[PDB]
């Protein structure tokens, strides 16, 4: 009652070619971190170069969860993607009041989680998984948000 | 508790209450005359003792203690990353049980964790009968961290590694799944030490910290408290006398090392053993770079008139590359500038990367992958390649280096795009000889073997691509016109097609016919071509045709934009040629009046067109790392926008760190 | 270990295969219906236990868990610093063992090392003939600390007692002593636990790590793990949803205080936890520093927009002033912007520090000093008043802190120049009252009447004396008379020396007719009197007898360096004089030509007499920090010294951290 | 003789008005600080002055070894402020030979530290003990340094 103030998530996974569904209801680190940099590229010569717009780019996300959905994970036990849509709620800070939603879609990711979480002692499940986004060679791609407030 | 040992071999009394026997075998250690005052037996035994200390790193006591230069070496051959010599060793024929237990860590190493654990259930009912004590002890240790290994294997296995490998795949049969179980079914390991005989229980009391979690505990609050003592003298101008705090810090890691790797201890792999190393030499290398940079009045440098400078040998680069993550090294090279510190020894570096390389060529050019292996294996053959950017390769090294890396590395770990990143970064110090030219082409060539397919992309997240491989040649070696890609383009048609896309994002390279074969090939219809176009510099200048193409590109923008408005979502997107478009206008590439009907959708766009009526409230301050130094002078000369951004990056120099928007503002707008 | 309880208040299950026994109970928590279906006894258990999950927070589980806010509420008198009404709760007959266990402890707070022993020592006995094992526990846990606290005092008494405190002081009888050291010899606190019965061995396994030290290692662990994460989130730029890495921190920290501080352990009092506490809290508020820079890409403003920064209340300016050090606070202030963060409940922080301004006026009133205690609460006591400045307070509040800091704060801990900065510290928020000038007033005159002996004689570590004393009044008052400092000096006679020079640098708070009587028998015009009668106004322009005393000075020193040279010997004066000439001659205040002649002797000097021929290689960047705007502006127009300072100035804002280097940069030399 | 290297110091400790040495000698930590500050603490002048150049200044030190005396600690059991010696020795880098020996002297010094260690587990000994360099009005002060090297 006195001070601490926390907030919840929503993470929706999905594997192109069809709807199949995994998810995780909530993030707790869920550490997002953008990236734009630049070191060094370019001949510098022919005089006029008419262009330049080199930015690399990726994105980084961080999800936790116990939950790889339940029945076709054991299908498979015994590459067509897995573009998530996060989802989330915004507040209008003078009346707190829920008048917004936030919904974040990712086209084409690629899970890259390093295999070597051995850890020494039993710990609270908390299989950490980290995604990168990546995009084809064709356009658009990467982030697209859709936003509530109308009211 | 009788003495008190330091971390350099001294020793110092702590609750003596009579004789010094530290004392009298240390002044027995400089007493020639009095080591010839003992019977041969009594030599024998001091003799051993000698030779114990001196193998253990004790060298006098503390009173007489003058300059002390510790030796370190690690001999494990698991340090060294020799696969081959132990993937014979296991082959020969035990002879003593010590050698049991060598052979048990070493078939753990590997990644063939099954026979591992048989191994270590037939040394663990062969062993006493020859009367051994610590045998067995460490061998159910090792045992029941190797058990914990292969229980998380499997549900980790089973629970990404589906998603991970695409295949479920099994390394352990399931009736050694089910056997384990059984085994270690209640083994709490607290009470290991607490049910062997009295006997081993006054013996190696000092082995006791193996059993609970303790060992890493007790180091890692002491790391803690060090680096706490290293970041406060950090931030007060301090200058420490003999050994600083950071010394310390060294010593203990190496000691560590030392204990759990000649051992042949297990818990070499395990993550908490990782974060204490992590946190380690991230301390050490703060404290070089620290010390590198800061002022003196007189008597600063006259304390310790020198320094290690922490030249960075060997074993340094091993610890490295195994023990990070290539996000761990990244913060490093934010703060640190680890291309200012000395990469000593630059033949052995050599050594351990060839093996790397070998290993990896091994693995992936034979059918057979010891997915075990690969778990363990991966993380550490991508740290080291990442490193070796600051190290001086040589020709053969840097030669296998980079036909490993291209061909051989899996694709899912290290994709088309930043494949660029690492084989880049390896030619920052380094030349681009011919053989690696050769190389690199070959690379084209098995890519020119590959361009046929029908749903491929070349999927990426740097957004290069084998076209950017040749421009790398070309950018060091100019004249280097590719010859079996003008093979490749030559024999090939107009119906199938696929193949323009990387044949004309390759235009830099082909023969002259080539060319021509390409001029009547080949078509330039929307922003793809024109952009792909201007990457090589082919199109000089602009026809009203491609203006007219630009024009519909933005009439298209717009009419969603205003659906999106009514719809009221957002947007973003993620190669916005828009923001492009934006610099044409301002660099004078493009003088049409048309542009300005277009306002006001991207602020990126809006900063550009509009100097007069854009305000500053929404600038994005990450614009200026994105920009060319060309285009940096041409918004550096404008009059109109020069004191707002001048403000807004002083602002971000004055509350952040972030070196390059420092450098930005000193260098162009001062 | 069934479930897991993470410190948000939700509940896990982790090995749990049978009936959920946790998940009903909050079933029936949520549902009003079924708790009537249960028996009165059955309602009552359920009551029962309901009074204690919400006492401790446990509020939901997981799969429902939604907008939680934890309380935090710590109750013990001890954490407020009520200590007088400790006093009054002692001095009255229990009726319980538990009371007797809560005095056993308050009396060990108020510093009277002694009587809690013999206490305890009845707890102890009188607690065998009963069925509570928990208070035997604690009662022998806590006091084997005490044992251990009276050694160390002991011992540190009788090693730097004797010159940190100036006298021998033995505040514990030699009996007592002797009689501690005959019980405690044969006690070994490992295997206290284990020496109880199995009924509390089997209930109360819950306080089996207080046994040992083990718990302090992990929680310091636990905070290790969270340091490095959130580092790494800084240093990223990353973000973070949910419950990020810095509340868990605020909550565990929270969480131990209170169960140490509620259940009355004396751990409270030693090194480990102050370590604790001190890493935990400056982790966070560096955190709350970096929030408020972040640079804003696409996503901030949306999720967290109208910034809600981390309010600093007064539970949380409590564990800074017990528990940090007055250097550990400065490590802090070089790094993180504190004025800015806010300071909410200002009320409650006005009646803790007044109750800081009381105890210490008690305590050196009376003739009684309890050294066991002030050894306990003198570094509180500096912290907190300290800290005091980045608050507003009252004014009949201020005067109390400013009498309480003023005169009787022991000359000890203290010197005449700190006194001054902090009263200055605490100058900043507040504004200078007719009732704090009262105060001041009173300090002068009182030091002014204690210096009249030929032997009092002062020191300092900032060398201030009363002379900037009087300028902090002139700085906001400029009327004063002082009618007291006027009847010490009317009736001056003569031959007092020290007197005659300490008041005459308090020129500036003098009265007329006081003035001109004090100009007869002035100190005439020695190099120390030169300079302190233009500190003080008396001189305006230099005479060339003035000049004529300086040519003195650099000749002496000429002498006094050939002599040094001789010998080898290098000075570093408090006193070097050396430097300021150099600033004089350069903006024209000396007119002579002979300074050049001793071009060679330091460097500040040469740095500023001839800077055509300055070897600018000597010049240590660490002057400018000691130069004043107008020289920073004269600087920047002269050309021998343009050239030349930009460049150094250009490196060491780009090697360090330092961002006063940053503003001479930017606001004058550019 | 792989990758450490250390050196040696030496403090020694003095009383004022008597040829009194009860201190320790051989500092550990061994932890030297030096730093000179400004502020607004003159934020205000008549001008047409010239300077006072306050700069404030200090120097911290500390030690840890203690074994401090027993005979003079005898005849003190039954406020000159003391004064303090620092001696190392330097080596030409060239040569390695001991050529130098660096002479330090502060005049005024004033222990204060914080008489609590309280640690829970019992240390061995070395109770670090911390110095500021006290001043007075006079003259001189701080530090005053010799060097050898006369070879």
């Amino acid at each position: 009652m006195k001070t601490v103030i926390q907030d919840t998530a929503d993470v929706y996974f999905k594997r192109k070619s069809d709807g199949k569904l995994v998810f995780t209801a909530e993030a707790q680190t869920a550490s997002f971190s953008q990236a734009i940099s630049e070191e060094k590229l370019r001949g510098g010569i022919g005089n006029k170069p008419l262009y330049i717009l080199k930015s690399e780019k990726e994105i980084n996300l961080t999800v936790k969860n116990a939950f790889f959905d339940l029945e076709w994970l054991a299908m498979t036990q015994g590459s067509e993607r897995y573009e998530v849509e996060y989802r989330t709620i915004a507040y209008n800070p003078d009346t707190e009041e829920v008048y917004s939603d936030i919904y974040i879609q990712f086209p084409n990711v690629s899970p890259s989680g390093e295999f070597e979480m051995s850890l020494e002692n039993g710990n609270a499940l908390a299989p950490e998984i980290k995604f990168e986004a990546l995009a084809d060679t064709d356009t658009d791609e990467m982030a697209v948000v859709i936003e509530a407030s109308r009211d | 508790y009788d003495y008190h040992f330091e971390v350099n071999g001294t020793v110092v009394r702590h609750k003596n209450k009579g004789f010094g026997y530290m004392e009298r075998f240390f002044e027995l250690k400089e007493s020639c005359d009095e080591r010839s005052k003992l019977s041969k037996k009594q030599y024998e035994r001091f003799n051993a003792l000698f030779n114990f200390f001196e193998k253990n790193g004790v060298i006098c006591m503390a009173k007489d203690a003058g300059t002390l230069n510790t030796s370190i070496e690690i001999n494990s051959l698991a340090y060294h990353g020799k696969y081959d010599v132990m993937k014979k060793f296991i082959e020969e024929q035990s002879v003593s049980i010590e050698d049991d237990y060598k052979k048990a860590f070493f078939l753990a190493c590997l990644g063939r964790w099954e026979e591992s654990y048989d191994l270590y259930s037939n040394i663990i009912l062969n062993s006493i009968d020859e009367s051994n004590g610590c045998v067995y002890y460490l061998s159910q240790i090792n045992r029941y961290r190797i058990y914990q290994s292969i229980t998380q294997a499997v549900t980790q296995f089973n629970g990404l590694g589906l998603l991970t490998f695409g295949r479920h795949y099994k390394p352990f049969t399931d009736e050694f799944l089910a056997r384990i179980e059984r085994e270690m079914t209640n083994f709490n390991i607290d009470d290991l030490f607490n049910g062997m005989p009295f006997e081993f229980q006054k013996k190696y009391k000092i082995l006791e910290f193996l059993s609970d979690n303790q060992f890493l505990y007790d180091d890692t609050v002491k790391l803690f408290e060090l680096t706490n003592k290293v970041r406060s003298e950090m931030s007060e101008g301090s200058y420490s006398f003999g050994m600083s705090s950071d010394i310390v810090v060294l010593l203990r890691l190496y000691d560590n090392l030392r204990f759990l790797y000649e051992n042949c201890l297990w818990s070499v792999s395990f993550h908490e053993f990782h974060q204490y190393i992590r946190n380690s030499m991230s301390l050490l290398i703060e404290k070089a770079e620290y010390e590198r940079t800061r002022d003196i009045d007189e008597l600063g440098f006259s304390f310790f008139g020198k320094k290690s400078g922490f030249f960075m040998e060997y074993y340094d680069f091993v610890n490295i590359s195994r023990h990070f993550k290539i996000d761990d090294i990244k913060n490093l090279e934010r703060s640190c500038s680890i291309d200012k510190i000395r990469f000593g020894e630059q033949e052995k570096i050599e050594e351990y990367l060839v093996g790397i390389a070998e290993e990896i060529t091994k693995q992936f050019s034979a059918n057979g992958m010891n997915v075990v292996f690969y778990t363990q294996f991966i993380s550490e053959a991508k740290a080291a390649l990442y490193f070796a950017k600051y190290v001086k390769l040589s020709e053969e090294g840097l030669g296998k280096i980079v036909k490993a890396l291209l061909f051989y590395f899996p694709e899912r770990d290290l994709d088309i795009g930043k494949r660029y990143v690492w084989l880049e970064r390896l030619t920052k110090c380094n030349e681009l000889p011919k053989s690696i030219i050769s190389i690199i082409d070959d690379f084209l060539v098995l890519q020119a073997e590959k361009h046929i397919d029908q749903n491929y992309s070349e999927v990426s997240s740097n957004g290069l691509y084998s076209r950017d491989y040749g421009a790398l040649i070309k950018h060091f070696e100019k004249n280097f016109i590719s010859k079996r890609l003008s093979e490749i383009t030559l024999c090939l048609t107009q119906d199938k097609q696929k193949q323009i896309d990387f044949l004309f994002k390759l235009l830099p390279l082909l023969s002259t016919n080539a060319k021509s074969h390409l001029l009547s090939f080949k078509s330039v219809e929307n922003i793809n071509d024109l952009m792909n176009g201007i990457r090589i510099g082919l199109i000089d200048e602009f026809t009203p045709e491609h203006e007219e193409l630009i024009i519909e590109y933005l009439e298209t923008r717009k009419v969603n934009y205003i659906v999106e408005k009514e719809k009221g979502i957002q947007t973003f997107s993620s190669n916005d040629y828009m923001s492009t478009f934006g610099i044409w206008y301002f660099l004078e590439e493009i003088n049409n009046s048309k542009m300005e009907e277009f306002i006001g959708m991207d602020d990126q766009y809006d900063f550009f067109v509009d100097p007069e009526n854009f305000d500053y409230k929404k600038f994005i301050p990450s614009w200026l790392k994105n920009y060319n130094d060309k285009l940096l002078g041409k918004i550096a000369g404008n009059k109109h926008m020069k004191h707002h951004v001048i403000e807004v990056l002083k602002e971000r120099v004055k509350n952040s760190n972030d070196k390059r928007y420092l450098e930005i503002l000193m260098n162009y707008f001062i």
